[PDB]
């Protein structure tokens, strides 16, 4: 329902020419739905996250079934990027290997000692110029 | 309220004359609404079966008084076996009723619509005339079968003439009546007889008529007559066994329990037309036969357990209690209950109970059962909430109170309404103890029902009989071989979540064996002839049903067991080349790899052929295998191949169950307005059933691509079992059309109960089925087409360059296996890494296109292109197989790539490869040259 | 005592009697408080003794020696060790059937103590020597304190009408807590009918039972109408509201409110505080069960039409009581804890009435051999009582009882309800005609009910009695870093658990053998489990050394391992329910050691050494796979098919680790014995061609179960019996075979 409200708010066009398609108002522009902490959503009593299943369905099959008319809605100019944490982090739960297939994973670690030194060294030299 | 009346007061012409004063005074609110509801309930009370029909359907039916043809759809759900009614040429006089299998029951006395114009009255009369016609035809059939009862060496021709003369239920009834009368007469003649044994004549008569049937089933027979014969052997073999038991136990008088325990029938047409000629009797339990056209349905092989079940249900009905069969799944509970409800010839309705059945729904169902007197089998009753089980304990105590009041037109309290109760009522609740998604029953309700343990069905006799009936001359040996084979397969094989070796498995095997035998008879005749090898037919059926679900380490075990139980014979896969050429064509059209046997893409073709086999056998299918095993493509390519091979279109609706709430999946029923809104699956099923756009002529394939858990799939237990029926809390019953397959593409069945595993033919898509070279070839084929003409050429020659690196044991495969040997934050999935790699190579082609566009003169040449692509491929391997890992894992993958490659690499010895990018000209440039040491402004820092 | 016992379990009545006896003792005049003796009684096991144990004349076990040396701490008990070894009849007293009746005088007292002093002395001696008879001795002590027939009211069936009309105020609800399998709705419905008072019975739920209940309560407070709310434990919040409303209504007199509910901890405490609580259970002992059944059956229904009806009803009640209170000894009696309840007895009564009325129309004094014995036996074994029976062994036990009781010979004079209760004393069939004769015969039943009445062995109550005594003492007494430890335990476990075992070589000739395939699968599964558990324990060791980080899986494993709960991942093979981690680890070590022996044997010989080896079925992942593999190997050795094979077992393939539960085998025949278990050394599994021949009378089918909990049948063995034994006795005694 969170994603449905997000699409209703920003992707007003629910047009259905020769098929129901979902597109944002700003024509010629794509849309990136930045989903943060995607692996926090709890799984059901039977180990299955609902929103993860929804994303897999609307990414692999490229659309969903709206509950208003039970009609297939196809995504237009919509893409998803998620931000999550290692599974061993307490409070975190792994995703289904079925969802992972459509999404490549990139591992961003904490900046190293020299990296932190140079990154914040530029900040300190900018600040002390006052 | 007001909107309801506004919507419903502007319909057809005569539909508005149904108490039209409200219609005129509309074009206050509570009075009008309650008057309309009172009219609806009055019409429902006039004809009790109207408590099964919807209010809108009833109102349209009354509005469609002149048109009767449009009313020929509700008969399927009003009655049990009635699906059509035969009218006169002028659409004015109904002559009889037709079942959905094409069987006619011509009324002895026709009734005219003009001679009773009101819908309810003429419907009541046609019901009564149907019962009267069944009674009269049963009397005639009993009179006819008297001749076979008092004759030896019976004539097969006249015997078949009798069999196809009358309806199937009447034939079985006549057989049972004749046997009961003969055994009773023999026992009476013996009395206290020291040595008189005239019942051996009865046994010999059963033997000879059974031999006549066995001879008659071995040859070509018409379909309806074939089913009648099958039923008749199933009953007569039980009669033979009962008579042998009586002879062995040496019963003298007809009052002994060894004869009283077995069901016996008593016919006397002397009494009046109150339809009490039949007096079916179990042990001290007298039952009438509520004559109603059941049509033609399957008959179970009355086994030792199926008898005990009959005894306990009859005793419970005598005590006016209910029956609560319990035990493991697929042990003959809903089918034994139904078979007994049809032995007494009474309308039985099966409801699949779930937590959405609220109190008012149960009350409405019980009111319908009161008015009609029809039985009720509530499948999976414990699936209701415990609170609701307690709540309906009150209604069970009220309904049983009305039956106990009959013992002293009875009314019982059911939803602040007093309803007529008929003694033929029955309430049955099948349940699965100790199963996931099941709630415990209160003791208050558990004392209102009588329970028996249907734990282990007698599958040996179940097989031997169903075979003997098919035409297998060595049915005894076949069953003696196959049942121990099943019990040893259950133990020897490794335990898996999708493994089912119960009665539902044996049943599917024996049905397939019968179909295979019929097909082999046809094939032989295309070139009496009963020297077939039956063992190889059984092996073919087993291998066409059991094999498609074995894991790669279990097939040798099953084949060894088969070769040990059946030593000397073996089966070879059917060629099915007429389908395989179509599969090759459509795979070529879909950039998917095709093979045969040990070729590349051969195991996947074997699995799609097995999926076709399971589609032919079962009506519910289930694909089990690790994600990325080719499950989705298997059924897509099969559907596209069948829509050309057979010419019938195939439309597939893919529904994700867990994506949406099960309220949206099936439907909702608001407790206030009492209005039903179809869910997702229900809407699709209603569209299919109502073939307005020819949906019944298309190969509809509903697929549930998601996760199976014992909450939603349990609502489908009635659609995936022999019932082929969807039962809703509204009371609506939607039959599954024969051209519909319910499929479930899952990765594992760990969170699933044996009930759903028992149905839905399993197809196990192992991970080795989709080989990595097939995925590579799919990519290269998609790259050599599908322009992301100039851009297409840029993709073509790039694919030509990358072809040597995608060998089965090429660079990419070795890098992938080494990456699987490393450690990643998330578990490494092959198709994820391959998808990222393919996306990045597509981006490499876009970079080439961008560069070619940027330099219209001096276009980017072949040597530069091959250098750039062969370096970008290494870059992509490193950033796909180790983009999810920590830095030293990336370095390890880089070192492995360096030592197992021939592509030129950066020459620096210390800095890892990942720190290098690939320039558009094709040089391994460092990334530390694109990190300017910038100076942030003195403001806006951080 | 009576008022509290009306609403508390039958296990806890003895503790309440003990506490009341203590209160009476402290309220006496001059007799000593015996505080030290009670202190030693309540906590005698708490005293620590390292190596002071010393057996005497080999008459005391390790536990008995520890108990006597612990009890020697009491000053009057300084001479126990020397006195017990100086006595000869003490040995006879130790193994006596009922040592509570006569306890030899061993304690040294300067002055003769009061009879209560002798009673408590005997109680201490019984606790020290015969913990099984601790309940009986506590009963005797309560009798000596509060007088005989003090807690005899609990045996009498509860009188609902008097308690409801006198001891219950209208405001206070009547709470009928019911154990699973029992419901109090029927009894109170009968009460309401007997009082000829209209009553509103409502089941709680569906959000409409609340409104109906509120309306009924509102109407009933101004009219005296009774009200029932059934299964009121599913709406605790509405039950809070009900308590709040019920606290202030000042209702009409003779008004009552009944709340039927189960025993679950989710019921409010305040409601339990504000209402009278009644607990309904299976009555204790056969005597009370007969009494309850006879009270339940109306007097008019009995002694109507033939005089044999009363004897039929008495036989029915005896059968019902026997099967009802065999359920207490579930592992050795009925394999599963069934729910033989009140509906079963009502249906039995209805069928008996109907069939007796059918077989005898009006005429009285029907001949005993004309009663439909077969009809009643079949209806009771297949439709009423056998309906709830799942497995075939319990069904055959039910058939055994029904055929033993429901027979014409039961109307004789020397018919025995129980074959033997003391080896010489046999329960005799009461020669009664009218109901009161059988009722008074029930009332003169002795109070020495042993399990030998049931057909179960006489020594089938030792463990249960000792457990109940320990629980009674614990209840009476209650009435009055982890990181380093986990480090040490993980290190010890890794030490005791052996290293990874080697697989079996896949050759072209060994792959075909069924035995080799089975052993390969076994060792492969064992190696997978061993690797998983070893890496998990190593990870735990590394984390407890502090170098490694915390994972969700590791956190769960640590949390469930510090508590002694076996990890679910390690639960791959069939195990008895609810053991500690240490026992599972020892079992796993033994299993892996046996698997290593199997691997070595296979290495010595690919096929020739895979047949002549002995396998303990207790340690094995799938024993039925082993049985099927042996069957398949024998079938493949000859030309015989799998089906034409039957299993014959000769106790000396070789199989070890089996134990008989109450049977001693001389050569291959069986003789009933009183021993709890008898080891089976090196049983041989021989498969021979099936002859389709009915077995002899002496041949019986004994189930073989994996562990003590008879919940997983492996296979069945047809054993022959020695001379002058009855297979019926074997079946009724619950003889079986256990792998563990
Ligand atoms: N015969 C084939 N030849 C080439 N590629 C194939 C073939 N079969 C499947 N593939 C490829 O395999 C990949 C995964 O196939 P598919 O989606 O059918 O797997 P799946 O097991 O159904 O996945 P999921 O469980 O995630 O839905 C796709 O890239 C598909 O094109
Ligand atoms: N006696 C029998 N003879 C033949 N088939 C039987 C017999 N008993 C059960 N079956 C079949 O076994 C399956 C059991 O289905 P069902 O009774 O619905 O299962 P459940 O016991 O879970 O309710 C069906 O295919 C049914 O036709
Ligand atoms: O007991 V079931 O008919 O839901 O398999």
């Amino acid at each position: 329902e969170l994603l449905l409200k997000t699409f209703d708010h920003y992707c007003e066009y629910r047009r259905t020419p020769n098929g129901v398609v979902l597109a944002p108002v700003q024509l010629g522009k794509w849309l990136v739905l930045f989903c943060d902490e995607i692996n926090l959503p709890d799984m059901d009593k039977y180990g299955t996250q609902r929103v993860i299943s929804f994303i897999r369905q609307m990414v692999e099959h490229g659309g969903f079934y709206r509950t208003s008319d039970q009609t297939w809605v196809k995504l237009e100019r919509i893409q998803f990027v998620g931000a999550c944490n290692p599974p061993t982090d307490p409070g975190r739960k792994p995703l289904s290997h079925r969802f992972l297939r459509h999404v490549p994973v990139v591992y961003v670690d904490y900046p190293g000692p020299a990296s932190l030194t140079q990154i914040y060294g530029t900040f300190n030299r900018a600040m002390l110029r006052l | 309220r007001w909107v309801y009346l506004e919507g419903i007061f502007t319909g057809s012409a005569d539909i508005k004359h149904l108490l039209p004063v409200e219609t005129q005074r509309f074009q206050l609110l509570g009075k009008i609404q309650k008057a309309l509801g009172e009219y609806l309930e009055r019409e429902r009370s006039s004809f009790p079966r109207f408590y099964f029909v919807g209010d809108e359907d009833l109102l349209e039916i009354i509005g469609n008084s002149k048109n009767v043809a449009k009313l020929q759809k509700h008969f399927k759900k009003m009655f049990a076996g009635v699906s059509s009614i035969i009218l006169n040429e002028d659409n004015s006089v109904v002559l009889g009723i037709s079942s959905r299998e094409g069987e006619e029951v011509m009324f002895k006395t026709p009734v005219s619509i003009t001679e009773h114009p009101k819908i309810n009255e003429w419907l009541t009369l046609v019901e009564k005339e149907m019962r009267v016609t069944l009674a009269k035809l049963l009397a005639e059939s009993v009179t006819e079968v008297e001749i076979f009862g008092k004759a030896t060496s019976i004539d097969p021709n006249t015997y078949i003439t009798w069999i196809d003369k009358y309806q199937a239920q009447l034939v079985v009834l006549s057989a049972q009546i004749a046997w009961s009368e003969n055994v009773e007469t023999a026992l009476s003649s013996m009395g206290g007889g020291g040595d008189a044994a005239p019942l051996h004549s009865v046994l010999s008569n059963v033997e000879v008529t059974l031999n006549v049937l066995a001879d008659s089933v071995l040859m070509e027979q018409p379909p309806l007559r074939r089913r009648k014969l099958e039923h008749l052997i199933t009953e007569l073999v039980h009669q033979r066994d009962v008579t042998r038991s009586l002879i062995k136990s040496k019963i003298d008088n007809a009052k002994s329990f060894e004869w009283l325990s077995q069901m016996r029938f008593y016919f006397d047409p002397k009494q009046t037309d109150v339809l009490q000629q039949l007096s079916i009797q179990m042990a001290n339990a007298k039952f009438n036969y509520g004559f109603e056209y059941l049509g033609v349905q399957d008959k179970l092989v009355q086994t030792p357990l199926t008898d005990r079940c009959y005894l306990t249900m009859t005793q419970a009905l005598e005590a006016r209690l209910g029956g609560s069969p319990f035990g493991p799944a697929g042990t003959g509970k809903t089918e034994s209950v139904k078979a007994l409800g049809h032995q007494l010839g009474r309308f039985v309705l099966v409801f699949n109970c779930d937590e959405t059945f609220d109190f008012q729904a149960m009350g409405r169902i019980f009111v319908g059962l009161c008015q009609v007197g029809a039985w009720g089998c509530f499948d999976e009753f414990n699936r209701l909430e415990e609170r609701m089980l307690s709540a309906v304990s009150q209604q069970v105590q009220c309904i049983q109170e009305a039956l106990r009041e009959h013992s002293n037109p009875i009314t019982c309290e059911l939803l602040n309404k007093q309803v007529k109760v008929s003694p033929d009522m029955a309430i049955f609740i099948t349940m699965n103890p100790g199963y996931a998604g099941r709630s415990n029953l209160p003791d208050n309700l558990k004392k209102l029902f009588r329970s028996l343990a249907m734990t282990k069905p007698d599958r040996q006799l179940i097989a031997q009989v169903m075979l003997y009936s098919q035409g297998f001359r060595t049915a005894e040996v076949l069953a003696n071989k196959i049942v121990p084979f099943f019990k040893l397969c259950d133990e020897q094989l490794s335990s898996q979540s999708h493994y089912d070796f119960g009665l539902r498995a044996l049943k599917s095997v024996l049905v397939s064996a019968g179909n295979v035998k019929r097909e082999r008879i046809q094939k032989i005749k295309r070139e009496i002839a009963e020297n077939l090898p039956e063992q190889e037919i059984l092996i073919q059926s087993v291998c066409e049903t059991m094999v498609p679900k074995l894991v790669a380490e279990d097939i040798p075990l099953l084949f060894s067991l088969l070769s040990d139980v059946f030593p000397g014979v073996q089966y070879h896969r059917g060629e099915m080349t007429a389908l395989r050429e179509e599969l090759k064509k459509v795979c070529q059209e879909m950039y998917l790899t095709y093979g045969d046997g040990e070729e590349v893409g051969g195991m996947w073709v074997e699995k799609v052929l097995q999926l076709y086999q399971i589609t032919q056998i079962n009506h519910g299918l289930m694909m089990v295998g690790p994600s990325g095993s080719g499950k989705s493509m298997a059924w897509r390519v099969l559907l596209k191949a069948l829509e050309r091979l057979e010419g019938v279109e195939g439309v597939a609706h893919i529904i994700d169950p867990k994506a949406i709430s099960k309220d949206h999946l099936y439907g909702t029923l608001d407790p206030n307005t009492r209005e039903w809104t179809d869910g997702l699956f229900t809407h699709v099923l209603r569209k299919i059933i109502d073939s307005v756009r020819g949906e019944l002529q298309k190969r509809q394939w509903i697929v549930f691509d998601g996760d199976v858990d014992p909450e939603w799939v349990e609502n489908l237990n009635s659609v995936l079992d022999d019932n082929k029926l969807l039962t809703l809390p509204n009371g609506e019953r939607l039959s599954l059309p024969p051209n519909v397959r319910i499929m479930f593409e899952v990765q594992d069945l760990k969170y699933a109960t044996l009930a759903t595993v028992s149905r839905c033919g399993m197809v196990w898509f192992s991970e080795d089925v989709l080989s990595t070279d097939m995925i590579f070839n799919n990519f290269l084929a998609r790259l050599r087409s599908i322009p992301l003409s100039p851009m297409l050429q840029i993709q073509r020659d790039a694919a030509t360059i990358m072809q040597p690196y995608f060998t089965s044991n090429g660079l990419v495969t070795k890098a992938l296996e080494h990456a699987f040997q490393l450690e990643h934050i998330m578990d490494l999935t092959r198709l994820r890494c391959l998808g990222s790699l393919f996306s990045m190579l597509h981006q490499a082609c876009r970079n080439v296109a961008q560069y070619n566009a940027n330099h219209p003169d001096f276009p980017m040449q072949i040597e530069q292109l091959e250098r750039y692509i062969q370096r970008y491929l290494v870059y992509a391997i490193l950033w796909s197989l180790s983009g999810d890992s920590r830095l030293k894992m990336r370095a390890e993958l880089g070192e492995y790539i360096r030592r197992i490659t021939t592509v030129p690499l950066p020459t620096a010895p210390n800095i890892p490869i990942i720190d290098y990018e690939v320039s558009i000209s094709g040089e391994w440039s460092p990334w530390q040259a694109k990190v300017p040491q910038i100076e942030v402004e003195t403001h806006k820092v951080a | 005592f009576n008022r509290v016992a009306r609403g508390m379990l039958h296990q806890d009545h003895i503790t309440f009697a003990m506490l009341l006896a203590r209160i009476k003792l402290k309220g006496t005049v001059g007799e000593p408080t015996y505080d030290a003796e009670f202190q030693h009684f309540l906590r005698g096991n708490e005293i620590v003794l390292s190596a002071g144990s010393t057996p005497r004349i080999q008459g005391l076990t390790v536990e008995q020696a520890e108990a006597v040396v612990r009890l020697s701490c009491l000053p009057a008990f300084k001479d126990l060790i020397a006195k017990v070894q100086a006595d000869e009849q003490f040995g006879i007293w130790l193994d006596s059937s009922s040592p509570e009746q006569t306890v030899p005088y061993l304690w040294s007292e300067e002055t003769p103590a009061t009879p209560i002093g002798q009673a408590i002395h005997r109680l201490l001696l019984i606790q020290a020597f015969r913990p099984d008879r601790l309940l009986a001795m506590a009963h005797m002590f309560v009798s000596t304190n509060l007088g005989e027939s003090f807690m005899s009211i609990m045996e009498q069936p509860l009188d609902l009408t008097h308690i409801v009309g006198t001891e219950v105020k209208p405001n206070t609800p009547v709470l009928m807590c019911s154990v699973p399998g029992y419901d109090a709705s029927g009894h109170v419905e009968d009460l309401a009918a007997e009082q000829n008072t209209q009553i509103t019975s409502i089941a709680i739920g569906s959000a409409e039972g609340f409104n109906q209940a509120d309306k009924a309560i509102n109407t009933a407070v101004k009219s005296g109408r009774w009200v029932m709310l059934k299964n009121v434990h599913l709406a605790p919040g509405w039950l809070m509201q009900l308590e709040k409303k019920l606290h202030s209504l000042q209702p009409h007199a003779c008004f009552r409110l009944f709340l039927t509910m189960e025993i679950n901890p989710k019921v409010p405490v305040n409601l339990l505080r504000a209402g009278r609580i009644f607990v309904f259970e299976p009555p204790p002992g056969v005597k009370a069960n007969m009494l309850r059944t006879f009270s339940s059956i109306p007097v008019s229904r009995i002694c109507k039409s033939p005089n044999e009806r009363a004897r039929l009803y008495f036989l029915l009640a005896w059968f019902h009581a026997i099967i009802q209170e065999r359920l207490r000894y579930a592992p050795l009696g009925w394999s599963k804890k069934y729910e033989f309840g009140e509906s079963d007895l009502r249906s039995a009564c209805d069928t008996v009435d109907t069939w007796l009325d059918d077989t005898a129309k009006g005429r009285q004094n029907i001949s005993p051999d004309k009663i439909p014995w077969s009809a009643l036996k079949t209806l009771m074994a297949q439709s009423i009582y056998g309906g709830r029976v799942d497995n075939e062994f319990d069904q055959r036990l039910l058939n055994t009882f029904l055929e033993r009781l429901f027979t014409t010979r039961s109307f004789d004079s020397e018919f025995k309800l129980a074959c033997k209760v003391d080896g010489h004393k046999d329960i005799q069939m009461p020669d009664g005609i009218r109901r009161e004769e059988f009722v008074q015969w029930v009332e003169l039943l002795p109070d020495t009910q042993t399990p030998s009445w049931l057909g179960l062995p006489n020594n089938a109550e030792r463990v249960l009695l000792t457990t109940q005594g320990v629980d009674m003492i614990s209840k009476m007494l209650k009435m009055q870093a982890w990181m380093r430890t986990l480090h040490t335990t993980a290190s010890n476990w890794l030490h005791l658990i052996p290293q990874t075992l080697s697989h079996l070589k896949r050759t072209v000739e060994n792959i075909k053998d069924p035995l080799f395939r089975f052993f390969e699968r076994e060792v492969k599964m064992g190696a997978k489990l061993l690797q998983d558990v070893r890496q998990d324990l190593a990870d735990v060791v590394q984390v407890c050394e502090g170098k490694k980080k915390q994972t969700n899986y590791l956190r769960t494993l640590i949390n469930e391992l510090v508590k002694g709960i076996l990890p679910r991942s390690w639960s791959h093979y069939t195990v008895p329910a609810g053991m500690t981690v240490i026992q599972w680890v020892s079992d796993f070590s033994e299993r892996i050691k046996q698997l290593q022996n199997i691997s070595l044997a296979a290495a010595s010989g690919g096929a020739k050494e895979l047949k002549n080896i002995h396998v303990c079925l207790g340690g094995l992942f799938v024993p039925e796979a082993y049985i099927t593999a042996t069957r398949q190997y024998v079938a493949q050795a000859n030309s015989w098919s799998l089906e034409e094979l039957c299993l014959e077992v000769n106790v000396t393939f070789g199989v070890t680790g089996l134990k008989l539960q109450g049977a001693t085998c001389n050569n291959n025949k069986l003789s009933l014995s009183n021993a709890i278990s008898t080891a089976l050394p090196l049983t041989q599994l021989r498969w021979v061609k099936q002859t389709n021949t009915e077995k002899k009378a002496s041949v019986v089918t004994l189930p073989v179960y994996l562990n003590f909990t008879r919940a997983d049948l492996i296979f069945t063995v047809d054993f022959e019996i020695a001379t002058k034994e009855d297979p019926r006795s074997f079946y009724e005694r619950g003889v079986a075979v256990l792998c563990t």
